[PDB]
C-alpha cells in the first residue's frame, strides 16, 4: 500500500470522535512527493517540452502555431503563477489518472494541471495571448471547467471530438434507420454519447409497402442500435453508451419499456442502450382524470395527416386521433403506465422522463421545432428537424441533429471571486470556439445543426458544496433563493455574451427571427419579475457583484432585439461526472449522495470527503437520499426557470419508499415545471 | 410453530451466484502457491459432491416422507437451493479461476477419492433406506442430513473462510458465506423435524436413537479426519481444520437436541473473521399539489 | 443441448406472491354476478387442486427418474415453483376474494366433482405407474405432465384471462399470468425430455407411443368438453373456451414433437388481450488419393 | 382431413407388398376437383382477368403494354394448349401454395400454372410474341425453370427482386462496415440472400489509428450483420438469411468458427448468419505435411504490402508473410483446424467450404479479381472488387459486388425433348433479360457489377431423376459419363448464346479482353479432349442430338474470339429447393435424400415420392446417405469441370461415420477439383 493511500484511509480513523479530514491534504502532498513528481517528465525548458509533444504526435501544430513561443511561455507562466494545489487526494488522482497527458507506454506523466490548463486556454483563445491568459486565470482559479471531452482532448492530436452529447432524429424508413445506426457508430467512435429519437418510427405490426403486420417496431431498431453501440466502444476503452427516446403515446411504449425489465428475454432486452420516455401533458391529464388513454400507430397518423405523431401537439391532436377511424390505436391505462414507469425506475433507474410541455412552454425555438427528446444525460433540450436519408445516388434532405457544447461553472469558485459575469462570458466564448472548431464529416445533420444553431451548454456545479460551506441547507428556501438569483445572473450574462458575439460577428443563429428572443417574449418574466435575493444572507453572499434588475433586463432585451443572439441555446446543466473531482466540487447542481465516498481502485481503497466537509458543516452536507425529494424538485425547478435547456435531475430514493412515492415525485416535478428527470438511484 | 417463519426466511434468502462478479478474485488466486490452489479446488469439489446429493436425493426424499404442504414447500425450496444454486455456484468459481483441464481433473478426483466416496455412500445409503410410514428410518436419514448440513460441509468451508478472513478470494468467499448462511438454517430446520420424531419414542427407543446418532457421528468423524489430513497437510492446516470440524459437530448435535460431544477449543481467529420494489396504486390525490 | 438455456430462463422468471397486492380486486369482484363469482371460484379451485398434484408428485417423480445432474436441478427448481410460489399464490387469491367458510365449501364441491376428478386421477395414475429404469413408463408420465402443463390448465386459465383482458380482477389476473408463464416453460421443458426418450425408440415402438399420446389426448379432451360445459354454460362462454382448449392441445402436442391434432382456430380477442459425431484424428495418408 | 390428403396418404398403405404410387395421381385430381378449381377465380375472358390483375396492383402494366391483347391471348392459348397436368399432388400443392398468385386476403387463387408461365414468358420476351411463345413452350414442357424469385415475382406489382443471391465485399473500415450492414438490410428487404466477405476486416486485437488491441474482429461485424438480417426478414414472412465468409488464414478463423459452436456464449453465438470458410491450397498443403500453420492479422499485411491478405495469392505469399517481422501472425495447427471444421459440420452443417485454388485455377476472370468467397448457397463463384465507401460528403469508390440470376434446366425434360441447345439458349436469353431489367437503387456495387459483369447462373435439376428413370446408378461411371457429356453440351451452347448476344448487341462484359475467353485458354480442354459419351447406353440417351466435338469447340472458340462473350459467368448450379417440387424433379444435381419424403403441412402429413419412383426403379433411386460420398464427389467434379461458377454440393453423411470420414471427404473433394461444399447433412 502506497503512503498517500494510507494517509487517505487515515481519514476514516476517528480522532477525538472526529474524522481526520486534514489528513487528506497530507495525502495529496505524498501523492505528489512520492508518485506524481517521480513519474512526471521534465524538460530543460518549455520550448523543448512543446517540441517533444508536437513531434511525438501528442499535440496539434495548428493551435500552437497561432502564437509566438513568447506568448505560449507567458500563458504557461500565468498558469504556474497561481501555484495551484489540489486540496484533496482524489482531485489530483482523478486528474492524473483521467486527464493528464501520458506517454504512449502510459508510465510517465507529460502534462501537469497547469500544462493542461495552459494548452486548453491556448486552444480556446485561437491566437489571442491576452484571451489565453484570461482563460488560464479562469481555469486555474477553477471558476470554469470545460467538459471532459474538451478538457481532455483540447490541443491533442490523438483525440476524439470535443462534443460528446449527440441527439439524432430517426425517420420512419429502412434507409434512415441504417443511416442512424451508421451515425451512432461514427459518433461513438468519436467518443460521444448518442441519443436517438424513435418516436417517428412506426410501431410493431404496421404496414411496409401495404403489406400488413410487417414492421418489427422500435424494439428491433433498439436491438440494432444496441449492437451498434456495443461494437463502437471507443476502440475498446469505454463501454459504448447510447440512449433511445420514445413518446409515451407511441404504441411500442410498453415493449420499449419491456426492454429494461429483468424478466425480458435475450431477444427483447437491450443492455447498453439507455431508454427515455417523452411524456406530453396530455398523458398526465389522462392519468390524472383516470380516463383510459390510447397509444397510436405512428404510420397511420402519418398517412392520415402527412406529419409524424411526435411532430404535432398531442394536446390538440389526441381527440382527433382517437375520433379518426383511419388512425389505429390501442387502449391503455395511463395510471398503469405511470406505475410501470415508477417500477422500472425503481428496478433499474430507467426510463428517463421528459415532460414535453414543460420543455416546450418555455422553449425559445418552437418555430424551428418543438423539443421532442433529450440526450443520454437528459439535460439537452433543443429543436431538432428529422432528416430524409434517401437511397443511394439520391440527394438526402439534411435536417438538424442536436449536438451542444458542454462546460460547467464552479459556483463556489465563481461566487467567492465575485466574477459571475466574467466567468459566464469567458465560458460562453470558449464554448463558441469549441462549437465552431467542431467538424464531423460522418454526421451530416449534426454538422449542419452545429453550424446553424450554434448551440452551447453552459452548466454549473458545486451548488451543494457552495451552500454547505456557507451554512445553507440544500432544501432551505434560502438555497432556492440563491439558486434563483445566481442562475438568473448566469442567464443574463449568457444572453448578453450571445448578443455581443452576434453583434461582433454580424450573424445570429439560423431562424433566430422566429425565436422568442427576437420577439422579446423570452424576457417577459425578466422585465416584470425581480430576481434579487429575498433573504439578507443571500444578498450578503452576492455582495460585491451587480445583480441585474428589471431595468437591466429591459436593456438586455432591447440589445437582443437590435443585435440578435448568436447561440440558439446557451445553458444546460450536465451531470459533470469526473471533472467535479478535479475541480474539488460536488457533481452538478445535485445534492451530494454521500458525505465521504469509498472507492476501490485496483486492489486499494480510497476515501473522498465532499469538498470543504468538516465538523462545522457536516450537518449542512446532508446526503441526497436523506433529503425530501419535493424540495430537491423545488430547487431544480427554481434553477430550471433560468436555464433554456434542461438539467440532469437524478432522483435519490430510499429502499423504503414505493412506486407511489416515485410517481408522486415525478408528478410534482411535472407540476413544478421540471423538464427532465434523469435517474432514480435507490440507496 | 416454526415452518412459516422458516418458509419466510428461506425465500427471503434467495440468491444466484451470477449476482456476485468473480473476476475480482483473479489476482489473489494467481498469487497462491500450487499446493494452496490444489487444496482449494479439491475442497470446493468435495462440497459440490455433497450438495449434488443433498439436492438430487436427500432433500427431495425427506420432502416426500414429511407430512404437510407447508413443510414440503420449505423442504422443496431447500432442495432447489442445494442443486440449482449451491452446487452450481462452485462451477461458477471453477470456471473463473481454473482452466478446463484442471476442472476436469478435480471432478475425476472426486470419483476416485476414497473418503469422499465413503461419506457419500454412508449418507445416501441412509436416505435411500427410508421406508414409507416408518418414522425411525426417516429419523435416521434426518440425522444423516443434519450431519451433512452442520458437520460434513465444514472441512470444506474452512478454507474459503480462512482466505476471506485474510482479505483474499473475497468474491468466491462471499458466495461461500451465502451458502453457509443457507446450510445453517437447513441444519436447524431438519434438526427440528428429527426432534419431533425422537420425542414420540419410548425412553428405551430414545436411548437406541442416541446410540445410532453418536455411532454415526463417530464413524463420519473418523473418516473426515483422514479426508482433512489428505487435503490440508500440504498447506499445513490439518490440526486447525480438525478443531473447526469438532466445533461444528457439536452444533450438529445441538441441532438434534443432544449435548455437545467434543471439548471446546480455540478456533483460528482468521476463520472467525471469515464469518423489485413495493408497489402502490396511484390515488387521485397524488395528481394534485 | 437445452438444459442450461432452460435453467437460465427458469431462474430469471423467479417471483413471489407478496409482489402483487391483491386487495384492490375487491373493487371489481363486488360487481360480478353470482354465476360469474361461482365459475371463478370453481375454476380457481380446479387449478389449485391440479397444481398441488404437480408439486407433490408430478415434478418430483420426474426429477427422481431422469438422469443428469443439471436436469435434476432444473426439475427441482420447477417443483419448488409449484409448491413454494404457485400454491401460496392460489391460496392468497382465495383468501382475498372469499371468506373461510366459502373457500372450504368450494373445495368440498370441486373435490367431489366428476370431471375434475376424472382428469386429476388419470394424470396421477400415470405418475404412479412409473417404474425404476423403465424409460417407456417415464415417457408416458412425461406426456401426462405436458398435457397438464400445456393443455389441462387452460380450460381454467381462460376465465382469469377473460377478466384480465376486460380490466376486471387485474391483481389476481397478473398473478395467474405469471403462473401460466411458468407452466408454459414447464410444459416445453418436460416435452423436450419426452422427445429424447421417444427418439431412442424403434419405429414400431414410436408408432405405439404416438398411439398412446393421441389416445390419452382424446380421453382428456372429451372430459374437458364436459368439464367446460359444466362450468361455463352458466356464463355463456363454452363455445369460445372449447376453441381455447383445442389451440392449447395443439401446443402440448408440438411440445412433444407431434403434429397438431385440431384445425387452426382464432381465439377470443378479450382472452388474447389478457394473454456430436465421434472426433477421430487425421492419421495422414488421408491427404493422398 | 381432405380427400386428396387421404389419397396421398394411401401411397404408403402397401397393396400386395408394393407402394400405391398411382394413388398419388388420384390425389392431384382430387386436389384440383375439390380445392383448386373451386378456389380459382374465373373471368369471362382473358381481357377481364388481365384488367382486374392490372388495376388491382397485382401485375405491372408496363410489361403487358408491350403486347397487343391478341398477342397475349395467343401466348395464353399456347400455354393452355399443352394441357399440362401435375403428375404428383405435391407439385401442384407447392405451386399453388408458394408460387400461384392469390388475392390480397389470400382466400382465392388468381393464377393457374399456365397463367403464371404465360406471365413469366411475356415478361421474358419483352414485346416479342414469338419469343413469348417459345418461353411458354419451354416452361410448360418444364424444360427450363426460372428461379423462385423470378418465377414467383415476374410481372408482379407487389414483387420483390428477381435476383436470388447477392455477394458483398466488406472493406476494413467503419464506414464500409456500416454500408455493408445497410446494403444487407436493403437486399434482405428485397428478399435476396446476402453473402459478405469478412476476410478484409482486420482481426481482433488490431489497431484503429495507433491505439492497439482495439478492434472487435470479424465477430463484432458478424453480430451486427446477424442483427441486421434478423431485423430485415422479408417483412416477417421468410427469416432473413445471411452468409459470412472468412479466409482460413484470417486470425479470427477460430472465433469465426466459434460462432457456430453449440456451446458458444450469447455474446459470440450467431444464429441467423451462415458461415463459410475459404481454404486456399496452401492450408491443405500445410495440413497434409503436418507443419504448423500461421493465421495472419489482415491490417498488418495491408500496412506492409498495401494490399489485403485475401487480395493476393497465399500460395506464393505465405512464406513472405511468415518471414516478415512487420506482419503479425498466430501459430495454429492446420490439422486441428481441419478437425474443428469437420466437427462443426457434423454438429451444425457449418461452415461452407470454398477451395479457393480449385475455384481460381479454372476461373476465367482472374484478371478482374480472384474469387475470394461464395454466396449463401456456396455455388456462386465470381470476381469481386471491394468498394471504398468513404465519409459523408466524399465520393465513394464503387467496386463490384457479385449478383447473378438463377435458372435451372430440367435434365429429364430437356433430354426427353432432345433440346439441350434450344433450352440452353432460351434460358440464357431469359437470364440476360432478368439481369437487364434488374436495377437495385440501394446497392451501388451490386448495380455496377450487374451492369458490367452481366453474370447469370444457369443451373440444372433432375439429374438423379433422369438417371434413375433411365436405369443408371447415380454412382456408376455411366452416370458420370452422362453428366460429362450433358454439361459439356450445356457449356457449349451457353458460350454460343453468350457470344451470339455479344455479337447482336455489339458489347461484351466489362474487362472481357483480359479473360481466358478472349485469350482462348478457356477452350483448351475443349479443343483437345473429346467429351462424347464413352458408353453405348449414354450415347443412345444422347441420340437425336448433335454432341459437340473438338471441331465444334474450335469453331466456338473462333466465334468467341471474333465477337466476345456477353456474360462473364453463365452456369451455376443452385440447390433449387422448393421449385423442384413444381417441376417434378429431384433437387439440383444432388442425389435424392429419401425416396418418399414425409412432410407435415398444417395438421396434416403428406408423402412425396421421388419423380418417377416405382418398383422397377426403386433401387436406382438410391438415397444419398446410403451412397459413397467419394463417388458423389466424382460426379460433382465431373459436372464442375463444365461449370464456370460453383455447384451447391451438400454432403450426405451417416451418424456412424466420424469427423475423420468428413475430413477425408473434404480432402478428396479438394483433390478432385471441387470448388465449394455446401452442407454436411447427417442422417
Ligand atoms: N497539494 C498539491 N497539489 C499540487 N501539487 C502539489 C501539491 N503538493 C505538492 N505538489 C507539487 O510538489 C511540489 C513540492 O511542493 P512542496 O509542498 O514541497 O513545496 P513548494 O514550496 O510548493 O515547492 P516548489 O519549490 O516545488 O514550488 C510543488 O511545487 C508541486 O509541483
Ligand atoms: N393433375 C392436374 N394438373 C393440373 N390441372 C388439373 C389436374 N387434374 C385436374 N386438373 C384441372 O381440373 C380439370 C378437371 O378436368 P379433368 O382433368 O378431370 O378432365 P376433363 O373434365 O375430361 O377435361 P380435361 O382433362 O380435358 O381438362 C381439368 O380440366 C384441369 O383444369
Ligand atoms: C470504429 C471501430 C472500428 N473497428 C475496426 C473495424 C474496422 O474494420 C477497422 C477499421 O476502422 P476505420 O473506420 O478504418 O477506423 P480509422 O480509419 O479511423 O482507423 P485506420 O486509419 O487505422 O483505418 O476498425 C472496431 O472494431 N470497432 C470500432 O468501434
Ligand atoms: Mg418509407
Ligand atoms: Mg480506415
Ligand atoms: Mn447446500
Ligand atoms: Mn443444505
Ligand atoms: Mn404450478
Ligand atoms: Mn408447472
Amino acid at each position: 500500500v502506497p503512503k498517500w493511500i494510507q494517509l487517505n484511509n487515515e481519514i476514516m480513523i476517528q480522532k477525538d470522535g472526529k474524522f481526520q479530514f486534514d489528513k487528506d491534504k497530507e495525502a495529496v502532498h505524498s501523492y505528489f512527493v512520492d508518485y506524481i513528481n517521480q513519474n512526471t517528465v521534465f524538460f530543460h525548458n518549455l520550448k523543448e517540452k512543446l517540441d517533444y509533444l508536437v513531434e511525438n504526435q501528442y499535440y496539434e501544430e495548428e493551435f500552437l502555431s497561432l502564437y509566438s513561443f513568447e506568448d505560449i511561455k507567458e500563458v504557461f507562466k500565468t498558469a504556474y503563477a497561481k501555484k495551484f494545489r489540489f486540496p484533496s487526494f482524489m482531485s489530483a488522482f482523478k486528474f492524473y489518472n483521467d486527464y493528464a497527458l501520458k506517454t504512449n507506454d502510459k508510465k510517465k506523466i507529460l502534462e501537469r494541471y497547469e500544462d493542461r490548463i495552459s494548452i486548453v486556454a491556448l486552444f480556446f483563445a485561437n491566437g489571442d495571448t491576452e484571451k489565453a491568459k484570461e482563460y488560464v486565470n479562469l481555469m486555474i482559479n477553477q471558476e470554469y471547467q470545460p467538459s471532459t471531452p474538451t478538457f481532455l482532448n483540447a490541443g491533442r492530436k490523438r483525440r476524439g471530438e470535443l462534443v460528446s452529447c449527440f441527439l439524432l432524429e430517426v425517420n420512419d424508413s429502412l434507409n434512415d434507420i441504417s443511416r442512424a445506426i451508421d451515425i451512432s457508430m461514427q459518433l461513438s467512435k468519436l467518443g460521444g454519447g448518442v441519443s436517438l429519437n424513435l418516436s417517428k418510427l412506426r410501431a410493431k405490426g404496421e404496414a411496409i409497402k401495404d403489406v400488413e403486420n410487417a414492421t418489427k417496431g422500435v424494439v428491433g431498431v433498439m436491438k440494432l442500435l444496441d449492437n451498434a453501440f456495443r461494437y463502437a466502444d471507443q476502440m475498446g476503452q469505454r463501454q459504448g453508451s447510447g440512449a433511445a427516446y420514445l413518446n409515451i403515446f407511441h404504441r411500442d411504449i410498453n415493449d420499449f419499456l419491456d426492454t429494461k425489465k429483468i424478466s425480458a428475454d435475450e431477444d427483447v432486452r437491450v443492455k447498453t442502450l439507455s431508454i427515455g420516455v417523452v411524456i406530453p401533458d396530455k398523458f398526465v391529464e389522462l392519468a390524472r382524470e383516470d380516463k383510459a388513454a390510447y397509444v397510436f400507430y405512428p404510420h397511420t397518423i402519418y398517412k392520415e395527416y402527412g406529419q409524424h405523431m411526435d411532430e404535432m401537439d398531442m394536446n390538440e391532436m389526441y381527440d382527433k386521433f382517437v375520433d379518426n377511424p383511419r388512425v389505429k390505436k390501442e387502449k391503455i391505462n395511463p395510471r398503469k403506465l405511470l406505475e410501470k414507469l415508477a417500477m422500472l425506475r425503481s428496478e433499474s433507474g430507467y426510463p428517463y422522463i421528459m415532460f414535453q410541455d414543460n420543455v416546450n412552454k418555455v422553449h425559445a425555438n418552437n418555430h424551428i421545432s418543438k423539443v421532442k427528446f433529450s440526450n443520454l444525460c437528459s439535460e439537452v433540450l433543443q429543436a431538432s428537424q428529422v432528416s430524409s436519408y434517401t437511397d443511394y445516388d439520391e440527394e438526402d434532405e439534411i435536417g438538424l441533429d442536436i449536438s451542444c457544447n458542454l462546460g460547467s461553472l464552479n459556483i463556489l469558485n465563481v461566487m467567492e471571486h465575485k466574477s459571475i459575469e466574467k466567468t459566464v462570458k469567458l465560458a460562453t466564448d470558449s464554448l463558441t470556439h469549441v462549437s465552431e472548431t467542431t467538424d464531423i464529416r460522418n454526421a451530416p445533420a449534426v454538422r449542419r445543426a452545429n453550424k446553424a444553431m450554434k448551440s452551447i451548454g453552459l452548466g454549473a456545479m458545486n451548488l451543494h458544496g457552495y451552500l454547505a460551506q456557507n451554512g445553507i441547507a440544500y432544501e432551505s428556501p434560502e438555497a432556492r433563493d440563491f439558486a434563483n438569483t445566481f442562475f438568473m445572473m448566469v442567464n443574463f450574462y449568457s444572453i448578453q455574451r450571445s448578443a455581443e458575439i452576434a453583434k461582433e460577428k454580424g450573424e445570429t443563429f439560423d431562424q433566430y427571427e422566429g425565436s422568442t428572443y427576437a420577439t422579446g417574449e423570452y424576457f417577459d418574466k425578466y422585465v416584470s419579475t425581480d430576481f434579487s435575493p429575498k433573504y439578507e444572507k443571500i444578498a450578503n453572499l452576492f455582495e460585491g457583484m451587480h445583480i441585474p434588475t428589471t431595468e437591466d433586463w429591459k436593456k438586455l432585451k432591447a440589445f437582443v432585439a437590435e443585435h440578435g443572439m448568436y447561440h440558439s441555446y446557451r445553458l444546460c446543466i450536465a451531470p459533470t461526472g469526473s471533472i467535479s473531482y478535479v475541480q474539488s466540487s460536488t457533481a452538478s447542481v445535485m445534492p451530494i449522495m454521500e458525505r465521504i465516498e469509498e472507492r476501490t481502485y485496483g486492489n486499494s481503497k480510497t476515501y473522498y470527503p465532499m469538498p470543504g466537509l468538516a465538523s462545522n458543516n457536516w450537518f449542512f452536507y446532508k446526503e441526497a437520499y436523506d433529503m425530501d425529494m419535493f424540495k430537491v424538485v423545488d430547487m431544480i425547478a427554481t434553477i430550471q426557470q433560468h436555464i433554456d435547456q434542461g438539467i440532469s435531475f437524478t432522483l435519490f430514493l430510499k429502499d423504503t419508499m414505493t412506486t407511489r412515492d416515485l410517481n408522486r415525485i415525478d408528478l410534482y416535478a411535472h407540476h413544478r415545471g421540471i423538464k427532465t428527470i434523469y435517474y432514480a438511484r435507490t440507496k | 410453530d416454526f415452518t412459516q417463519m422458516f418458509y419466510n426466511q428461506n425465500v427471503k434468502q434467495f440468491w444466484l451466484p451470477e449476482e456476485i462478479a468473480l473476476n475480482g478474485d483473479l489476482l489473489t488466486w494467481k498469487y497462491l502457491g500450487k499446493n494452496e490452489q490444489d487444496t482449494y479446488m479439491k475442497v470446493l469439489a468435495g462440497l459440490t459432491l455433497l450438495d449434488t446429493e443433498q439436492g438430487n436425493t436427500g432433500m427431495p426424499i425427506v420432502a416426500e416422507h414429511v407430512d404437510g404442504h407447508q413443510r414440503k414447500a420449505v423442504l422443496n425450496f431447500m432442495a432447489m437451493m442445494e442443486n440449482a444454486v449451491h452446487a452450481k455456484s462452485y462451477s461458477n468459481i471453477f470456471m473463473t479461476l481454473a482452466p478446463t483441464e484442471t476442472i476436469n481433473e478435480v471432478f475425476e478426483w472426486v470419483k476416485q477419492n476414497k473418503y469422499l466416496q465413503k461419506k457419500a455412500q454412508m449418507i445416501v445409503g441412509l436416505y435411500k433406506a427410508i421406508q414409507k410410514d416408518d418414522e425411525i428410518s426417516l429419523f435416521k436419514a434426518m440425522v444423516a442430513s443434519v450431519y451433512l448440513e452442520s458437520f460434513l460441509f465444514y472441512s470444506g468451508f474452512y478454507y474459503p473462510l480462512y482466505f476471506y478472513g485474510q482479505g483474499k478470494l473475497m468474491q468466491s468467499g462471499e458466495i461461500i458465506n451465502l451458502i453457509l448462511r443457507d446450510e445453517a438454517i437447513h441444519g436447524v430446520y431438519v434438526g427440528l423435524l428429527a426432534q419431533e420424531i425422537y420425542n414420540k419414542q419410548t425412553e428405551e427407543k430414545k436411548a437406541e436413537l442416541r446410540e445410532f446418532a453418536i455411532d454415526l457421528l463417530n464413524q463420519l468423524y473418523e473418516n473426515e479426519l483422514e479426508y482433512t489430513e489428505d487435503l490440508y497437510d500440504q498447506v499445513g492446516l490439518s490440526h486447525d481444520v480438525k478443531k473447526f470440524i469438532r466445533y461444528n459437530a457439536n452444533k450438529a448435535l445441538m441441532n438434534l437436541g443432544f449435548d455437545p460431544y467434543f471439548e471446546e477449543e480455540d478456533i483460528n481467529p482468521i476463520v472467525l473473521n471469515g464469518l423489485k420494489a413495493t408497489v402502490e396504486p396511484l390515488k387521485d390525490d397524488d395528481f394534485y399539489f
